[PDB]
DNA sequence: CCCTTTTTATTCACGGCGAATACCC
DNA sequence: GGGTATTCGCCGTGAAAGGG
RNA sequence: CGUCG
RNA sequence: CGACG
């Protein structure tokens, strides 16, 4: 089973999983630890921000691959925004400082 | 080649050579630069890593080349 | 964008300003229309509609009308992205309390107010009242009154008695209580310090009040007044088709909360009595309990079909939460998964990829190539050309899968070699071809295993996969300096069959001119493969600098070795080829080729070795059969004599001569001896079974059996499996702990019955359950071990330290286990090494120990080298490049910016699955050495000991130490100081049942205060047992003159107190001497690794001496036992107790010393750190972990344990505060104290005294400066409650904090980018 | 879309932390 | 007048559905 | 790691 | 959310 581009979930902006549904493979925490054992800065930056999150960034990355540019953008992960809206639903305030 | 060993002997950090090779291969693809070595059905990463090993492309060499290009751009915009 | 995350409490005005409207209707779905309702959880005027730029009525269809409001209900035009950020709020007519500030363990409200938790539960559940605004009242302000006390409490006091019930009373108690005067009175109460538990509780309350004062939050915000909701896009409700409707549980909980709030609002408008509004407030309290976090109480609600609903906190914590399944681990694109295949025609830097997977995973690259080549009109034409299976885009794939590496990955990942990079080729099939040389690092056999493949997109990701994650660059192990590319079973068998010695073959006794003639004679068939011939070889050496010399010689070798010499390059001599070439010989050859030539000729040499082995494995033709597993003809005789001996000892047991407890040991001993004899006969029959004649008489050589060739070369299978296969397998033990006395007689070649197959299945099921549980235990252990040292990056190159550890090979009592070369390899020493012979300087201070200084270190025969470690560093927030040393992956030093803690945790957690879940004499010759013992001469000419911490060493004739022993107190010595001993001679002899009471002086003994009936009992045997209550006896001695014998130097007289439960055989009035005792008194494995790393307290710990001084008995076990250790010039406010189970080892008339063991058993890891030192607990835990690892046979370097040890003691406490702002009872970081005292000790101010304390892998990971890495490790609610109360400000510094926010981790390029960002800022 | 009454009562290993009774000077 | 050793519980990880 | 509802 | 390898 292989997937380049497919559908995504509605509760979070992540690809699906399995063979009957068009989904990709799961990059677990041990793979993140094995990448952190190497340098893998831009490898980990493109693994969990460009391929899964950044719904406006992955389209720009696809257009850059189509036009012939191997350059990406950091963007903003949508799962962190979901977590920020989830903790704010309780009686705990959390925001980002500049 | 098949391995990256002599680039460690040239630059003994193995982190800045990747960045300067990406900076060399990016300007040869987006902007467009003349390759200093003859290519034989190779991509820009292998061309940049081959230009690293000979010594024509380095960190300070690329910095002074960018500075000379910016000085030529300001001299062209001045006239 | 942002650089810090600030967390605080939620003000109700902030929740009112966050939302845009108020909800009133509880209904969400009307089940008739597709549009949502105008008010509810799925609102349209608050959160927005679903369609982009379209209202509910259908009047706005143009984008130019954006900027107005709707007149029907108030639904403005929105997008699909802005609907996820709009929220709503719910007002509360009745106040309620929070759950995270109620059961935080300890409670925040219970710590802020002077009230236990049960009274707070009684007030919050409407069980009892609290008096508010008493004023001039004899009753206490926090007094609890029952239901019958309210009547006379209202009708007794003359003033107005107003007492609130519920959360309003708690809110009034919070509003009426101030903060500055309360903390002022608490600081005025600090000077009492009556009890130490009240002292630490009071300082904890002062720290909580100060954390409330310095923060910008209020204590009144714990009472919930305005409650925010989640957006409807975060809670998707897909309309299913069936008899029942599918919905989320959180929406049902919110609907129940809105229903209870609307019922309370309808109840307040009818002037209801107190009990019904009390029950309504209780139902609203249960509703807000079920909404926020359910399951913490005794009654967890169940929605449908007996299933507890997931609240807002249940979907965050745990394994299936958002931190572990949506932030650290995400689904990725451009990925595949197939079945692995061998594919022996590939190289090391390449793998095999199918055409369908390469066409699917590279669709946008093919599209971009078709756009740049000018072949397709648009992207849709290229898509139609791709999905129609044309023969036009096939040669375009040869240009994009040429120099583009992919990331191969196995589903279990233990270390960094589980993810490697290969250049994929296009093969035909549906499977991935994984190279056999990397299978030892992947630990993947081809019995249906699956692997994942990833495709990098960024140019920097491709360059990092090529330059760092390549398979040709990672050939060494991360735990030790050994090559991971080794021939496993087939290549080593081919190289063993090709290079072997024979006594007679075809073409023996002929001389050849070169290796090409030998290969031609082997391919032509005129000469055999294994024959002793003579060839002319030219070997190249590199003894000169700049050139390689050559030498021509003729050596007697084999034809197969002459063929293999063409594989061997010029950098290696002929001594590595002419050997037996087993399993370790090829690894030593590859290590020599890597250490002499380098990385470039080694990756071709290993591939050529694998190609030659795979080529000669087909030419060998090794097969197994019945005649290969031979049977010894003398086995049945040994079995017959063994059965006769068991029958004779059974007859002797049944006659009544030998008891069964020794007969069982005799039976199992003679069966083990018979098994060893059968195994020795089988090995002698296997290794010598073929005889080949040369001229006349015959000769005996090593046999050419296939199973013996597979067992001797180390190809596949150890010697124990061959012993269980050919010979008898031995005794099979019971799983409960015992072992059956009868073994398995028949082997696997012969037939078996059902009795010889039951205990083997018992042991196999026990081993299978053991490994199935211990692999999950090891996974949990390495998951705990990664998060301890996940934020240690090398930021400096040289710092300069004067302290260090004393690196020395440890001696357990027998021979050596770890030599000097494998302990100090690649580590910078601390100071100069002192020479015992001439006393000069060998090494400088800051120098690296390469492979040449270790030869001088072992030739000088040094004892201990002061080497800098990871714990004794001084770099702030990380270590330097000199305190670590070699990274065990490259020949040079470690570069700056490498996260070595994750590599250390991965190298520790990887072989954790292999872990299972009377007299002192010498052995060799040499001199002895006594330490910490005073020698007292005896009357017979021997020497007696008096100290308890004595230790004996063995010094050789050169000056080194090769043997050490530990003798307890009360043992005579046989050899003297400076006397050479021999092998097989006893030194110390003692009894482990009787403790000595023998003094060092002589004299006529005399009993004192021994009355029969009160303290002694006389009851053949002429002795009395020692058990007027508080009157202790004494043992005085009389000399020949008649006066008192006083010991010069010590003020204690010559008397001894008799201990309890001890017999005294000798009476008084006789001359005594030294040597006669007067009074005669009678888990390793992975849980051990978890106990050592978790720093848990033992079951029965030992008590260590705090200060040196004489001892004094306070009590004699009436209810307790108290001992006093008083010094000479000081007092002692320390009184310890005895748990009435530990044997008292310390006496009153012996030498005292701080640091002595008084109880047999394991010692606590906290007492050795605070009393002995800081470099003593570290070496002890490193040696214990290394002993547990060497019990199995794995090899892990000492730095990986030392970095975890350094991360363990990172926290510290303050003893004396002084002029600093920190208190004397708080636990802060050591780095903050180190950067705060540097400006205080250099100036005229005073500093604070600190003392390091040891923490486990769980307590030190959860207690840190950040609140994100501590919330995703084990728990979430407690650290979020602490971060909300204290108001911590997080800074993205470590590695785990950048994975959550999604940016660059501090790698080497990450350290470069972080230094550039710090330079720009 | 809303009240009520007769009883659904369902089983780990190991460790950290908080709280009600006590003997002795 | 007053306090910590011992013990015992709670928590951390791997009572509400039926008809009109 | 997958399959099913 | 449960069963199976
Ligand atoms: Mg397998
Ligand atoms: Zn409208
Ligand atoms: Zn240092």
């Amino acid at each position: 089973h292989a997937r380049s581009t497919g559908s995504y979930s509605l509760v979070t902006q992540q690809p699906l999983g399995g063979k009957a549904q068009f989904g990709g493979q799961r990059f677990g925490e041990m793979e993140v630890w094995a990448l952190e054992a190497y340098g893998a800065a831009y490898t980990l930056q493109e693994m969990l921000t460009v391929k899964s999150d950044d719904v406006n960034g992955r389209t720009k990355m696809y257009k850059n691959i189509v036009d012939g540019n191997h350059q990406m953008e950091p963007g903003m992960p949508e799962s962190f925004n979901v977590l920020l809206k989830e903790i704010r639903s309780l009686g705990i305030n959390i925001e980002l400082e500049d | 080649r098949v391995t990256v060993q002599d680039a460690v002997e040239k630059i003994g950090n193995r982190f800045d050579l990747v960045l300067v090779a990406a900076r060399r291969a990016r300007q040869m693809q987006v902007g467009g630069k003349d390759p200093l070595v003859p290519e034989e059905n190779d991509k820009t990463t292998v061309i940049a890593l081959r230009e690293i090993e000979e010594g024509l492309i380095n960190n300070q060499i690329l910095d002074v080349r960018e500075r000379q290009e910016q000085q030529e751009q300001e001299a062209a915009e001045l006239q | 964008e942002f650089d810090a995350i600030k967390i605080a409490l939620a003000s109700p005005d902030m929740i009112r300003s966050w939302s845009f409207g108020e909800v009133k209707k509880p209904e969400t779905i009307n089940y008739r229309t597709f549009k949502p309702e105008r008010d509810g959880l799925f609102c349209a005027r608050i959160f927005g509609p679903v369609k982009d730029y379209e209202c509910l009525c259908g009047k706005y269809k143009r984008l130019k009308h954006r900027g107005v409001i709707c007149e029907k209900c108030g639904v403005e035009v929105t997008q699909t992205k802005v609907r996820r950020e709009r929220m709503g709020h719910i007002e509360l007519a009745s106040p309620t309390a929070h759950i995270w500030f109620l059961k935080s363990l300890p409670s925040r409200i219970g710590l802020l107010l002077d009230m236990p938790l049960r009274d707070i539960e009684r007030v919050l559940y409407f069980e009892s009242y609290v008096v508010i605004e008493g004023g001039m009242t004899n009753l206490e302000r926090q007094q609890i009154l029952t239901e019958e006390q309210y009547l006379d409490a209202l009708e007794e006091f003359g003033d107005e008695f107003d007492a609130k019930m519920g959360a309003e009373a708690i809110q009034a108690l919070l509003k009426s209580m101030d903060l500055e005067q309360e903390c002022e009175q608490l600081r005025e109460e600090l000077n009492e310090t009556n009890s130490e538990t009240k002292r630490k509780k009071l300082t904890k309350r002062i720290k909580l009040l100060e954390a409330f004062v310095q923060s910008g939050n209020k204590p009144e915000w714990m009472i919930l007044t305005v409650l925010p909701v989640l957006p409807p896009d975060l809670r998707p409700l897909v309309p299913l088709d069936g008899g029942r409707f599918a919905t989320s549980d959180l929406n049902d909980l919110y609907r129940r909360v809105i229903n209870r709030n609307n019922r309370l609002k309808r109840l307040l408008d009818l002037a209801a009595p107190d009990i019904i509004v009390r029950n309504e407030k209780r139902m609203l309290q249960e509703a807000v309990d079920a909404l926020l976090d359910n399951g913490r109480r005794g009654r967890a609600i169940t929605g449908s079909n007996k299933r507890p609903l997931k609240s807002l906190a249940d979907m965050i914590k745990g394994k299936q939460g958002r931190f572990r399944q949506n932030l650290l681990g995400k689904r990725v694109d451009y990925s595949g998964r197939s079945v692995i295949t061998v594919g022996p025609y590939l190289r090391l830097h390449q793998c095999g990829l199918p055409k369908k997977m390469a066409l699917e995973l590279f669709k946008p690259f093919i599209y971009g190539k078709l756009e740049l080549r000018g072949l397709a009109t648009t992207i849709k034409a290229a898509k139609k050309m791709v999905e129609r299976e044309e023969a036009v885009v096939w040669d375009i794939l040869d240009e994009v899968i040429r120099e583009h590496p992919v990331l191969l990955n196995r589903a279990p990942t233990l270390h960094r070699l589980g993810i490697q990079a290969f250049e994929p080729v296009l093969i035909e099939g549906k499977a991935i071809q994984l190279h056999p040389l990397v299978c030892a690092a992947y630990n993947a056999d081809f019995d249906g295993d699956q692997m994942a493949v990833h495709v990098p997109l960024t140019l920097e990701a491709q360059l990092e996969a090529r330059a760092l994650m390549m398979s040709t660059n990672n050939i060494l192990s991360p735990a030790n300096g050994e090559p991971i590319i080794v021939p496993s079973q087939d290549v080593v068998l081919g190289l063993y069959y090709m290079t072997r010695d024979c006594v007679n073959a075809k073409g023996e006794g002929m001389v050849l001119t070169g290796p090409k003639e030998a290969e031609r004679l082997y391919r032509s068939g005129l000469a055999s493969l294994h024959a002793r011939v003579k060839v002319r070889i030219t070997e190249y050496e590199k003894d000169a600098n700049g050139e390689l010399v050559a030498k021509t010689s003729l050596k007697d070798t084999t034809v197969g070795r002459a063929i293999l010499w063409m594989i061997v390059p010029k950098g290696l001599p002929y001594s590595i080829v002419n050997q037996a070439l087993g399993k370790k010989a090829i690894s030593k050859m590859l290590n020599t080729c890597y250490r002499i030539l380098g990385l470039k000729p080694t990756v071709i040499f290993a591939d050529q070795i694998m190609y030659t082995g795979f080529a000669y494995a087909a030419r060998s033709g090794a097969s197994v059969g019945i005649d290969d597993m031979v049977i010894p003809e003398k086995k049945h005789e040994i079995i017959s004599e063994a059965e006769a001996e068991v029958a004779e000892i059974q007859e002797q047991f049944q006659s009544g001569l030998v008891t069964a407890g020794e007969r069982y040991n005799k039976v199992i001993d003679i069966w083990a001896a018979a098994n060893d004899r059968v195994s020795k006969a089988m090995m002698d029959n296997l290794q010598t079974e073929t005889v080949i004649n040369r001229d006349g008489q015959e000769e005996k050589q090593v046999s050419f059996n296939s199973i013996y060739m597979m067992a001797d070369s180390g190809a596949r299978g150890s010697a124990a499996q061959i012993r269980q296969l050919a010979g008898m397998r031995g005794l099979m033990a019971k799983p409960d702990g015992s072992i059956i006395e009868t073994p398995i007689t028949a082997n696997f070649r012969e037939g078996l019955n059902v009795l010889q197959y039951f205990i083997s299945t018992h042991g196999a099921r026990k081993g299978l359950a053991d490994t199935a549980l211990k692999t999950a235990n090891s996974g949990y252990l390495t998951r705990r071990l990664v998060d301890v040292a996940q934020d240690l990056v090398v930021t400096e190159d040289d710092c300069g330290t004067h302290e260090g550890i004393m690196m020395t090979p440890v001696i357990e009592g027998g021979d050596v286990k770890e030599p000097l070369r494998d302990r100090v390899l690649g580590r910078v020493t601390a100071e100069d090494v002192l020479k015992p012979g001439t006393a000069d300087i060998l090494v400088p201070r800051n120098t690296l120990l390469h492979e040449q200084w270790c030869d001088l270190l072992e030739e000088n025969s040094v004892d201990a080298v002061k080497v800098r470690s990871v714990v004794s560093c001084d770099t702030d927030f990380g270590v330097c490049a000199h305190c670590y040393g070699r990274d065990l992956a490259r020949g040079h030093i470690i570069n700056k910016g490498e996260a070595i803690g994750v590599i250390a945790a991965q190298s520790i957690g990887e072989p954790g699955t292999q872990l299972t879940m009377s007299s002192i004499q010498v052995k060799n010759k040499g001199s002895i050495k006594l330490s910490n013992v005073k020698s007292v001469v005896n009357s017979s000419g021997k020497l007696v000991i008096t100290s308890r911490n004595t230790e004996l060493k063995l010094i050789d004739e050169f000056g080194r130490t090769k043997e050490s022993y530990k003798v307890p107190y009360g043992a005579v010595l046989a050899k003297g100081d400076g006397e050479q001993v021999a092998g097989g001679e006893t030194v110390a002899n003692w009894d482990p049942h009787t403790m000595p009471v023998i003094t060092e002086v002589s004299g006529f003994v005399r009993f004192t205060d021994m009355i029969d009936g009160q303290t002694i009992t006389r009851q053949g045997l002429s002795s009395l047992v020692v058990l007027g209550k508080d009157l202790r006896p004494a043992l005085k001695i009389v000399d020949a003159q008649g006066n008192d014998v006083l010991i010069p130097g010590t003020d204690m007289p010559a008397q001894y107190f008799l201990p309890g439960k001890a017999i005294v055989q000798l009476e008084d009035g006789v001359q005594i001497s030294s040597g006669d005792t007067l009074a005669r008194i009678p888990t390793g494995g992975l849980p051990r690794v978890a106990d050592l790393f978790e720093a848990r307290r033992p079951k029965e710990p030992a008590i260590l001496a705090e200060i040196s001084g004489i001892v004094s008995f306070g009590k004699e076990t009436k209810g307790k036992r108290r001992l006093v250790i008083t010094p000479v010039d000081g007092s002692d406010p320390y009184e310890e107790m005895i748990p009435k189970w530990r044997q008292l080892n310390v006496f009153e008339g012996e030498r005292v010393e701080r640091g002595d063991v008084i109880s047999d058993g394991p010692e606590a890891p906290h007492d050795i750190l605070r009393l002995r030192g800081v470099h003593a607990v570290t070496r002890y835990i490193v040696n214990e972990v290394q002993d547990v690892y060497r019990l199995q046979g794995v090899k892990i370097n000492d730095k990986h344990i030392e970095v975890i040890v350094r991360q363990m003691l990172r926290k510290a406490t303050i003893v004396n505060a002084g002029s600093s702002d920190f208190l004397e009872g708080e636990q802060v970081e050591y780095s903050r104290v180190k950067i705060a005292n540097r400006e205080l000790e250099a100036n005229g101010k005073v500093g604070a005294t600190y003392s390091r304390d040891l923490l486990g892998i769980t307590k030190a990971s959860l207690a840190t400066e950040s609140f994100i890495s501590a919330a995703s490790f084990q728990e979430t609610t407690r650290v979020l409650t602490e971060a909300a109360v204290a108001g911590k400000r997080d800074e993205l510094r470590g590695l785990k904090e950048n994975v959550i926010v999604g940016r660059l981790i501090p790698a080497g390029t990450g350290y470069a980018y972080h230094q550039d960002r710090m330079r720009r800022r």
